[PDB]
């Protein structure tokens, strides 16, 4: 088995950026792995495409994943609304640790966040699930448009995803 | 502060 490998194209205010691409360890938390990939290919008819990051803090994380209230309040998982924490074994080690938002214990859905520090405080809260793996300098970029409250000074969004391998 | 939340974003 090797862990599968999902890309986005992301755009600012509709200018394509660049492609970040991630690798999903499917091997440790294969529940939470699989959500992100049929949200990233939008196999059951809903998913990442065409939604933003609402909330992107410089020198902490870029968060995005609401493809239905599009506000920041929304998103659901390929499980239902919402499913279990499957486990804490990795930590939110560096910059491009992909991990899931919530809003409490098993409540995780579609949002997640890109790290671009790292943030220990959020060890064993948030269950970790994957890694930047080309494109960092895209996320970079993107941090650019973020501010301290989190509201972002030009549209970031997912123009394209899908999977490459 | 710095969390990362889904509903009421905490400071």
């Amino acid at each position: 088995m090797v862990n599968p490998t999902v890309f986005f194209d992301i755009a600012v205010d509709g200018e394509p950026l660049g492609r970040v691409s991630f690798e999903l360890f499917a091997d440790k938390v294969p529940k939470t792995a699989e959500n992100f990939r049929a949200l990233s290919t939008g196999e059951k008819g809903f998913g990442y495409k065409g939604s933003c990051f609402h909330r992107i803090i410089p020198g902490f994380m870029c968060q995005g994943g609401d493809f239905t209230r599009h506000n920041g309040t929304g998103g659901k998982s390929i499980y239902g609304e919402k499913f279990e924490d499957e486990n804490f074994i990795l930590k939110h080690t560096g910059p491009g640790i992909l991990s899931m938002a919530n809003a409490g214990p098993n409540t995780n859905g579609s949002q997640f966040f890109i790290c671009t520090a790292k943030t220990e405080w959020l060890d064993g809260k948030h269950v970790v699930f994957g890694k930047v793996k080309e494109g960092m300098n895209i996320v970079e970029a993107m941090e650019r448009f973020g501010s301290r409250n989190g509201k972002t000074s030009k549209k970031i969004t997912i123009a394209d995803c899908g999977q490459l391998e | 502060x710095l969390l990362v939340t889904v509903g009421l974003v905490l400071a």
